[PDB]
């Protein structure tokens, strides 16, 4: 249930957290972070990032606009995704497209993925927590943690419950791990 | 050092 997963997110029964920084690896090569780590190319640098997927594109008050030839010449290669932070939206029609570049991503050999948003705990770690589960054989219950335990994060509802259909959809074609 | 930062609360 979502609720299986709130209680996974929370400290009991109600408070999630906030990340205490920007930026986490959650997963070797794979690091979720914010705008301004997003926005911060000397920093990107010594990340030594070479990828970044803003799943939050945009210029609202809750997107980031960038944009591909904002990342050209420093040479770092780029993929947009105009999401929103709503239960209302229907992000796991992006999974693949990105799950694909997370893969092309990590296939060089000192790859390294910069999966961002706004705040770096919604739109974000959602895609990314998609591509272990499809991409790593782990159950839902499973990457929430691996990525929980290295950022404080807190998807609404609305990604939760979208992340569940993934599960048994996986799950039922014994693409599961138990 | 480490800061508080935000923001999800998923309704």
């Amino acid at each position: 249930s979502v609720q299986d997963l709130n209680d996974l997110l929370s400290d009991g029964s109600g408070c999630y957290s906030l990340p205490s920084q920007p930026c986490n690896e959650v997963t070797p090569r794979i690091y979720v972070g914010n705008a301004s780590v997003a926005q911060d190319i000397p920093k990107l640098q010594k990340l030594g990032i070479t990828h970044v997927l803003n799943a939050a594109e945009g210029r609202s008050f809750m997107h980031v606009n960038t944009n591909a030839n904002f990342y050209k010449d420093s040479g770092i290669t780029y993929l947009g995704i105009k999401a929103n932070d709503t239960q209302e939206f229907n992000l796991s029609a992006y999974f693949e497209r990105a799950a694909d570049f997370i893969d092309q991503a990590l296939a060089q050999k000192n790859g390294r993925v910069l999966v961002h948003s706004r705040e770096g705990y919604s739109r974000s770690p959602t895609l990314v927590i998609a591509y272990l589960m499809m991409r790593q054989k782990m159950d839902v219950k499973s990457a929430l943690s691996i990525v929980r335990q290295n950022r404080e994060i807190g998807p609404n509802d609305g990604f939760l419950a979208q992340l569940c259909q993934l599960n048994d959809r996986l799950a039922k074609e014994g693409k599961l791990k138990p | 050092d480490d800061e508080a930062t935000g923001y999800v609360a998923t309704r």
